[PDB]
């Protein structure tokens, strides 16, 4: 997250890692055993971590637990990036206390304008490479379809929206994948690509979770 | 053109998955981020990998 602050300990609780060794993503806890992620996510032996804040210590209020399935958007098209979405079970349901918790679906996608949250342990530089050990957190807009079609034309579906300040400074970046956009308490957003990170006139897109309710639920509901 | 020789390509995608590439300038398949989509070739899951396809480019 470039332009973003210090959410603090535990106060994004439905924010988890997935680990390969090392911190790749991020994603979503829905509920207590799944998570949703973004499909450009997707490794085998994922280990999804919970609970955390600082990410390089252990600090105490951690769950790790293993992936029992990656199930990636049967259209993910990984050139286009569309349907980037995956969710991921976990091998046993996390314990939910007040630093692990679920966020609620959508149950309306969200008009331009709406304030959001977005978090994540990626990059926190426009220009150059800095990794955070704590969770970052930027509040930031949704950007209307027009707009971001004008910014990237050619390349935004309907399954897509913009979110972020056009004048730069303030983004998601490499590290933050798969991580939450949540709007008055619900989940809207998965972190999925931009262009650079924090470029004026380039804004984050992410995967727009409110046309995937109904594949979530009955997905989950099949595994 | 050799893709041994391209620079490391990020993508677009907000990823830090760390992959393998050659550099030429070194001599050796060295670590990079690259984000999740779009991969050029030359980026390798290993350090074998990367060595069996582009050492000595
Ligand atoms: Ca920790």
């Amino acid at each position: 997250i470039v332009g973003g602050y210090t959410c603090g300990a535990n106060t994004v609780p439905y924010q988890v890692s997935l680990n390969s060794g090392y911190h790749f993503c991020g994603g979503s806890l829905i509920n207590s055993q799944w998570v949703v992620s973004a499909a450009h996510c997707y490794k085998s032996g994922i280990q999804v971590r919970l609970g955390e804040d600082n990410i390089n210590v252990v600090e105490g209020n951690e769950q790790f637990i293993s992936a029992s399935k990656s199930i990636v958007h049967p259209s993910y098209n990984s050139n286009t990036l569309n349907n980037d979405i995956m969710l991921i079970k976990l091998k046993s349901a996390a314990s939910l206390n007040s630093r692990v918790a679920s966020i609620s679906l959508p149950t309306s996608c969200a008009s331009a304008g709406t304030q959001c949250l977005i978090s994540g342990w990626g990059n926190t530089k426009s220009s150059g490479t800095s990794y955070p050990d704590v969770l970052k957190c930027l509040k930031a807009p949704i950007l209307s379809d027009s707009s971001c079609k004008s910014a990237y034309p050619g390349q935004i579906t309907s399954n897509m929206f913009c979110a972020g300040y056009l004048e730069g400074g303030k983004d998601s970046c490499q590290g933050d994948s798969g991580g939450p956009v949540v709007c008055s308490g619900k989940l809207q957003g998965i972190v999925s690509w931009g262009s650079g990170c924090a470029q004026k006139n380039k804004p984050g897109v992410y995967t727009k979770v409110c046309n995937y309710v109904s594949w979530i639920k009955q997905t989950i509901a099949s595994n | 053109p050799d893709f041994c020789l391209e620079p490391p390509y990020t993508g677009p995608c907000a990823a830090r998955i760390i992959r393998y590439f050659y550099n030429a300038k070194a001599g050796l398949c060295q670590t990079f981020v690259y984000g999740g989509c779009r991969a050029k070739r030359n980026n390798f899951k290993s350090a074998e990998d990367c060595m069996r396809t582009c050492g000595g480019a």
